[PDB]
């Protein structure tokens, strides 16, 4: 099987080798954001990972099995974005999330700005659990970027 | 055609850099999965 951890999502269809995003391998399932893969199958060495679940509105997709990540921000504590920028080493950034207030409830949000290909980088709590994925967000009044902490549902 | 490459362990880093604000924003999520600001 393919090792737990954080992974770059790459394509060779564009110029050279391009990082289109990032995702999480946990419990045999690969987790990323829908807008990174559009639901397409993925190669892992000589193996193929087929899409299993996805939802455009949540902007999430899982491969090889159902969504496994179920930790949630506690609403109080600092978190760490494990940013994996294109062509750059994985790096942890600690931050206190803000909040997206919506008609259907509140979710945490991280005000950190990274290239588009960093989409899908995991956000972690102090126990190392993945509380969501980075890269679906807004540009606020001063022009800066704020990403939702996007988490799926574990069945 | 897309492929994945391992980039690291998922682990909390003890002495990580600390940055970023914590804005509270009214937002709307549309059917296409796009967030927009409410004002
Ligand atoms: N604009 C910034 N200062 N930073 C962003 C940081 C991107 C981090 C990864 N995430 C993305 O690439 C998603 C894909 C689409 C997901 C949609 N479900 N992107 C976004 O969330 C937002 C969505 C905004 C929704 C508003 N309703 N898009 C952008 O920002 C693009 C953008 C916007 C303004 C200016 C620039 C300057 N190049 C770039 C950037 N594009 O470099």
């Amino acid at each position: 099987e393919t090792t737990d951890g954080v992974y770059r999502v790459m394509t060779r269809r564009l110029l050279g080798s391009t990082q289109v995003g990032v995702g999480v391998m946990q419990e045999g399932v690969f987790h990323t954001m829908w807008h990174v893969t559009k639901g397409a199958a993925l190669r892992s060495g000589e193996g193929r990972l087929d899409p299993y679940w996805g939802d455009v509105k949540q902007d999430l997709v899982s491969y090889c099995g159902p969504w496994k990540l179920d930790a949630a921000w506690d609403g109080l504590s600092e978190v760490q974005l494990l940013a994996v920028p294109p062509g750059e080493r994985a790096k942890n950034i600690q931050t206190l999330p803000g909040i997206f207030k919506t008609k259907d409830g509140d979710i945490g949000a991280v005000a950190l700005d990274y290239p588009a290909g960093t989409s899908g980088s995991p956000i972690l709590d102090k126990c190392g659990r993945v509380i969501g994925l980075y890269g679906n967000g807004v540009v606020i009044k001063n022009g800066s970027y704020v990403s939702a902490i996007t988490q799926g549902k574990r069945e | 055609d897309m492929y994945i490459e391992r980039a690291g362990d998922i682990t909390w880093e003890k002495d990580a850099e600390v940055t970023g604000n914590s804005p509270r924003l009214d937002v709307a999520l549309d059917e296409s999965g796009d967030f927009s600001l409410v004002e």
